[PDB]
């Protein structure tokens, strides 16, 4: 906290000297932020254990420098492709391409690209590669599915704590309460049954005092982080239901009406990362994923959130208000907002966009130093549902 | 001649006197026909309308100068130095300064190496001594600039006020910086100048907008230009973050110009301000527009 | 058939309209004298007043159809319709256990 | 073109050598009485230079010493002036004074690698900051503990939710050998809380200045590293009973290769180390802090840190 | 004057400037157009 | 001219002068206008932005030199066999070695045909014995280079450290080479060198990277740079699978050098560690530049 | 500035008139999207024509009782004339919809 | 693999057939040794006599098969088959109410 | 005389006369080949 | 020099050589990789 004053008297009394300092260290932190920006990413290759154990093994990286092109993107909710075209002369593309005719490795390979020092990760099972020939030179192009594909490999069947092929009853399993807690446990739930059933699964599986500390969870290949029942601050609630659906599918209403984000991590314990916060989050091994149910919009908020604004008063705070049996909601705009900036807005080096008060407004005008492609607007449609069939 | 004189000032702080008096006693001279020197490239955008088209704006591109340098010695091994100086004096991850002063004043551009220069003649450089130098330099910023006017404001009331005069003497807008300590919450100016660019024109005559609180040791930088975030705190801390949605939207339009208020508030100490008004010019030299 | 009125007499809408029957002819060797009668199905009005392509507003007719001749996308497209109808009407009529 | 008006010209200046501008140059009809001088001032307007020339009856000669003109700098603005008798000033030239000399870069740059560092941290807006970097037990191992039972500042310490131990390196390195660190800190507990300098960029090895204390082990080590959370003693320990908002100065002297920790405002080094066999030099001058409790409670912790560049 | 030069390269079509991106950006839009409507709504 | 000295090392190991002294000594001299021969060619990516577009990096592109040769004698006889031999001395999958010798020393570039020559006039080269040859070959490294610095450190001891002294006097990074026996810990410098491609230029400046443990026979190559992989075991043992997500970053930056460290821990018998350091410059000939 | 304007309803209907209305293209608006072609910035619109009306006209099995009641029998089957019946079952649809 | 027998003297149908395997290798680092075997699964024999541009009848082979490699008109052409069979049987199989 | 004009144009490949219609038909024949006996008949 | 020959045409875009599979391919890809993901596996 260098006050003005002393900024001043460092500088003997020359306001011009001391402007110039002010200068100096605002010119610093825009390099700090545009050598950030403009970071290369870190691409890294790792394999299973050729010995059938846990822990993502490291193959090695690939150069920024070193590629030919490349493509990854993230997607709310959804699964996407990476794309990674490389020559075929480079190392790792030849391992790639002995890979499935080498018998001493295991045949699933794991990508990792790190953009601002691993502080945004694309992590993706390898779907497949291509040799393709351009003018007679050789180059391989590799597809990569993004970590949200398990969600659909990840079923639900009716009863998940029971063998299957026994007794699935009732029809269908549901379960319901706050949103993320219900999606979060769905997922726990069928992560529990396709890992074994090894244990008895207490009430509330992110009640951390019910499960016992001798268990060990580190061949878990996969991990869901949420909070308990009781402690779960979701507004609204959910009911899901699945006859063996697989848990995407399942999810994905629940996650378009509660506005909420399936956000995964693949902690490497290689790079020093550590995971808290769920069953085993400390024995975990290298490369694991772990998901979580997130408010990334905060719209169904008690304090609401900003639904529109104007580029010369800013955003425009608005709470949902639900309608004679909820099934209607509408805004109704805060006219006097006296919401609190969060705490993480005072600290220093902090960039995030926090859910209860957005900032991020992208003008385009004459100097603009984005490109607009296109904005679509479209009124909605039918004003009555029906949904049915049999009771 | 001795109305312009043409001048580079190097990566490294070397200076060479290319045109104008005292031109060559570096040993690199100008060779004539040098092209997207003098007006900044803009294209003009047409829309499909009943009688033709209709204009629907103008967007300025970056400078692509192509110009041809001499370097010369009386023995090679001088001219290998000079040519080598020279070389130095170019980049393409960092830009140098080209200078051209005139009874307008001096105004520069930064320009960067775009390709690779193309140097000599066809026969070895060493024969000769006195060789040319294609250079095709880039200015991503086309505008020719002088160093911008600058004003201070400090009070030592908790609560106070001030008016910057401002003017823009050049042809094309410019964009006002601003230098404001902490503690204390800011109302700067943000004066539309008559200008419609959103439609509000007169709506926007008299426009402020209020910086969010800065705590103690926040001191910011406000840069309108959109090159470069808005607000940056020194401290680190993402002031902009608390600024829900607002932004700077206009700039100093030519010809326009008058006292803009600045007003600071809840400041127990006391703080200060400073304006910083680029001389932004579309030419290497121009007579004053009013 | 597939036919472009570019400054033919015929006004679309006015001498023939959607659903009406006409014949047509196509300057083939062995079938000159022969006029393929199908009701007319689809009529669209197009025009461009782009400097680069411009195109007057002019008509272009397709009479009869075919699921043969038809594009994969709109084969598709059609397909996606039927099914999603055709599984709607299954579930409802599911019967519950 | 209807008034008279001055020549754009250009001047030439070297280092170690006279400025001269020779008479054959300012020729013309010059009166007796007539003074010429030559003024160079700067980007401001502010004079850096005046100069008298020799008039003569046809001719203006200049030639001053090396060391009046040493001080005016390359781009300095020069403006000549010709005063006839009983008649104002008329300016003949003005323009830049260029220098033809060999040109020192290094001399005038100074290398950020040839720079004196002097770092701050406070803790207490009761967050990390991005400027500390967690070791030996991976990211969120270290946190903030307020102390708000007793009138004292927040400190910074390990994660009690998760370890016991823990280490964090400076996110910056130093750019000397020799070292200062001055931390103020609190005995709220047992533990062992180690001031770490020298250290390499994943801290295996470092000199370090280790406080314990507990119900009887009360005392001052000198430690080297053995990675993040692993030290061997050095030497004897001392005893010191450290209380709280206590101020220790551990300095690293390079050309004496000791490594001391004085208390307060001692005088005298209240621990004292020399000859450790720790590698030193540039890849080694990453500094931290390491904290290692029995329990799952705060023990040594400091409230304010800092550090500089020698001793 | 006009026969054989730019405005027989006129009657050639799409020869010189003719770009790939609105052409294929155009028959997505015309397909988009066919299919748009008969597309379900699920 | 005395200032400047062309020679070839062909694939075949075949001396040849090409222009300067004792040139046309075996029988082929160098024509002139030869292209893309000095200047290490660079595109420089542009991006959309604000004012026009914004500078977004450099790639450096491989060379492509077309020139052109001539081969003459005063019989067709030893004319035909000065041509087969010129011609021996090119391939297209194996490189010659193409020096240029000035004040400022030697620097060589190896280059390949990148296409078929084209050899003599239209007429029968046997009626005037003295044909002109036009070769286009390509620099796939487009830096001259001279030839790289190698040092060596030796220690029978079990725990030791050594400073390798290392300073980039070329214009352009360069990319270290380790060669390391086994067994043993090693730990080599990764320095940043103030280079901020990975947003850490102050964080990385001291940066040390630990090799895994090599066991015994297990001697390997470090080589930093992007077209090699980083560790090679000499005996084909996956070394870089045991090296947990780790690599070496970070190249040499022109004008830089220090006393970089290398630890050697846990080697029973001691061990030797090369560092290999290339010299590269983008003109055959300049002078030093810091 | 339909979307966000506050007092205007969000529906438009377009008719093109050929012939002085005898051919008449009428239809809702679908959407519409703001294109950039070389900085040069238009709207495109796209209209439904009013058959679509037809795929969010939907018939129950009891088009003339209320839906969450009781619907009887299980389908709804109608026959007649071709015309008389296909506009039949669309005016009871009207009909229950209004 | 997608191979193109331009003037090889290799014969489609007489010296292999449809269903077929056969074994085949790609001039890529690290997989010059390996032959993939894989039965073949397509054959096309195409010609083109065009002023223009002229082929004459050439074969072109694919040998083994991959859902993910397909083209994904011909993935959602293959999906909406086996949708639209699963739909019938579907509903073939409804028990009435 | 071949070397250097049209003739050399030729190895060029589509860069002279080539118009994007005929292209765009004979990828939609070809992809209307391959789907169009899997296509069902519903 | 440049203003006025190929180094306009380059501003021009692709009225010389470019090709037309090159491009029909790469926009195929990208709509694979769009859609690829969210077919279903059946």
């Amino acid at each position: 906290a260098n006050n003005w004053t002393d900024i001043l008297a460092a500088s003997d009394g020359d306001e011009w000297a001391a402007f110039k300092t002010i200068e100096a260290q605002a010119d610093e932190v825009r390099a700090g932020h545009q050598a950030l920006r403009r970071a290369k990413p870190l691409i890294r290759l790792w394999m299973n254990n050729p010995d059938g154990s846990e822990g993502l093994v490291y193959v090695g990286r690939v150069d920024y420098d070193d590629t030919i092109r490349g493509s990854f993107p993230f997607k709310n909710n959804t699964p996407s492709q990476g794309v990674l075209e490389l020559r075929d002369d480079n190392y790792l593309a030849v391992w790639l391409k002995q890979l499935p005719n080498n018998p001493e490795l295991k045949k699933n390979v794991v990508i990792t690209v790190d953009f601002y020092g691993g502080k945004k990760r694309w992590s993706g099972l390898l779907d497949k590669w291509t040799i393709k020939s351009k003018e007679h030179v050789k180059y391989l192009e590799v597809t990569f599915n993004d970590d949200l594909t398990m969600l659909q490999y990840l079923l639900c069947p009716p009863n998940p704590a029971l063998p299957i092929p026994v007794l699935q009853f009732p029809r269908i399993f549901g379960i319901a309460g706050p949103a993320k807690w219900a999606i979060s446990t769905l997922i726990f739930i069928n992560l529990f049954r396709v890992q074994g059933n090894l244990w008895t699964l207490p009430d509330d599986p992110f009640n951390l005092e019910s499960w016992d500390d001798i268990l060990d969870w580190s061949d878990w290949q996969c991990f869901v982080k949420s909070n308990s029942f009781l402690l779960d601050d979701s507004s609204v609630w959910t009911f899901l239901s699945s006859r063996m659906n697989p848990v995407d599918s399942i999810i994905a209403d629940a996650l378009d009406d509660a506005q909420l984000t399936i956000t995964y991590r693949r902690v490497l314990t290689d790079d020093g990362e550590t995971a808290e916060g769920f069953p085993g989050a400390h024995g975990i091994k290298n490369g694991a994923l772990v998901f979580e149910i997130v408010d990334n919009s905060n719209a169904t908020a008690l304090e609401g959130t900003f639904f529109s604004g104007t580029i010369v008063d800013g955003f425009a705070r608005s709470v949902l208000l639900y309608g004679g049996g909820f099934v209607e909601d509408t805004l109704s705009v805060v006219s006097d907002d006296q919401t609190l900036q969060p705490d993480e807005y005072y600290q220093s080096g902090w960039l995030a966009t926090m859910a209860k008060m957005p900032w991020l407004v992208v003008r385009d005008n004459e100097w603009t130093p984005i490109e607009s492609s296109d904005l679509s607007w479209g009124p909605a449609k039918n004003v009555s549902v029906i949904v049915g069939g049999d009771n | 001649t001795d109305f312009l004189k043409i001048e580079l000032i190097g990566r490294d702080g070397s200076h060479w006197v290319l045109s104008g008096p005292g031109m060559g006693q570096q040993g690199v001279t100008l060779n004539p026909n040098l092209q997207q020197f003098y007006d900044a490239p803009v294209k003009t955008l047409y829309v499909p309308g009943p009688f033709g088209e209709e204009y629907a704006g103008k967007r300025v591109q970056r400078r692509e100068i192509v110009f041809s340098v001499q370097a010369y010695d009386e023995d090679p091994d001088t001219w290998s130095t000079v040519d080598s100086l020279w070389r130095w004096a170019w980049d393409y991850d960092e830009e140098s300064e080209l200078r051209v002063s005139t009874s307008d004043g001096t105004r520069f551009l930064k320009v960067r190496l775009m390709e690779e220069p193309k140097p000599y003649y066809e026969k070895d450089p060493h024969i000769t001594a006195d060789n040319p130098i294609v250079m095709t330099v880039t200015a991503t910023f086309p505008y020719w600039q002088d160093e911008p006017e600058e004003l201070i404001w400090t009070t030592l009331s908790t609560e106070d006020m001030t008016r910057f005069p401002v003017r823009n003497d050049g042809d094309v807008p410019v964009w006002l910086k601003w230098t404001l300590t902490a503690p204390g919450l800011w109302i700067l100016p943000d004066f539309s100048w008559g200008n419609d660019m959103y439609s509000r024109g007169r709506e926007d005559l008299g426009r402020t907008v209020a910086m969010p609180e800065l705590v103690a040791g926040e001191h910011v930088s406000v840069d309108s230009d959109p090159r470069v975030q808005t607000l940056i705190a020194v401290n680190g801390m993402p002031t902009q973050n608390r600024w829900k949605g607002n932004d700077l939207l206009y700039p100093l339009m030519p010809g326009k110009g008058a006292e803009i208020p600045v007003q600071l508030k809840n400041a127990p100490e006391g703080g200060a301000c400073k304006l910083t008004r680029p001389r932004w010019y579309s030419r290497p030299w121009s007579r004053p527009g009013v | 058939h597939l036919m472009a009125l570019h400054d033919s007499w015929i006004i679309p809408g006015l001498h023939i309209d959607i659903g009406q029957r006409m014949g047509s002819t196509v300057n083939s060797k062995g079938v000159e004298n022969i006029v393929w009668v199908n009701q007319l199905e689809e009529m669209t009005a197009a025009w461009d007043n782009s400097a680069g392509q411009t195109m007057p507003l002019s008509w272009v007719l397709k009479a009869g159809k075919s699921d043969r001749a038809m594009s994969i996308g709109e084969r598709v497209a059609r397909l996606a319709k039927k099914m999603s109808e055709a599984l709607n009407n299954v579930g409802v009529h599911i019967v519950q256990s | 073109m209807l008034s008279t008006g001055p020549i754009m010209e250009t001047l030439t200046l070297t280092v170690g050598s006279a400025f001269e501008i020779p008479g054959w140059k300012l020729r013309g009809e010059y009166p007796a009485g007539t003074t010429s001088h030559l003024v160079f001032t700067d980007a401001a307007g502010g004079t850096l230079g005046e100069f008298e020339g020799t008039v003569s009856a046809k001719e203006i000669h200049y030639l001053q010493a090396p060391d009046d003109v040493k001080n005016i700098p390359h781009g300095a603005n020069f403006q000549l002036f010709v005063t006839y008798p009983s008649m104002q000033p008329q300016c003949l030239y003005f323009g830049t004074a260029i220098r033809k000399e060999p040109r020192y870069p290094l001399s005038t740059v100074v290398s950020p690698e040839d720079s004196a560092v002097q770092y701050k941290a406070n803790f207490v807006g009761q967050y990390i900051g991005p400027m500390w970097k967690p070791m030996g037990n991976g990211w969120g191992s270290l946190g903030i503990h307020t102390h708000a039972l007793i009138s004292e500042a927040p400190s910074m310490g390990p994660n009690y939710s998760l370890f016991s131990s823990a280490a964090a390196r400076w996110l910056w390195s130093m750019n000397m050998d020799s070292v200062t660190i001055v931390v103020r800190v609190l005995n709220v507990g047992a533990g062992k809380f180690n001031v770490i300098v020298c250290a390499d960029y994943q801290m295996q090895t470092y000199l370090g200045i280790q406080f314990e204390t507990g119900i009887s082990n009360n005392k001052v080590h000198v430690i080297t590293g053995d990675g993040p959370l692993n030290w061997g003693y050095q030497g004897d320990a001392v005893n010191n009973t450290t209380a709280n908002g206590d101020v220790y100065t551990i300095k690293y002297n390079d050309l004496l290769d000791t490594i001391s920790c004085y208390k307060g405002t001692s005088l005298t080094p209240l621990i004292e180390a020399s000859g450790l066999d720790v590698p030193h030099g540039e890849g080694f001058r990453y500094t931290g802090l390491a904290w290692n409790t029995a329990l799952l409670s705060p023990g040594v912790e400091p409230t304010a840190w800092e550090a500089k560049d020698g001793v | 004057s006009s026969g054989g030069g730019p405005a027989v390269v006129n009657n050639y079509g799409d020869i010189h400037t003719a770009n790939y991106d609105e052409f294929y950006k155009g028959q997505q839009r015309r397909e988009a157009q066919q299919q748009a409507p008969i597309l379900p709504v699920r």
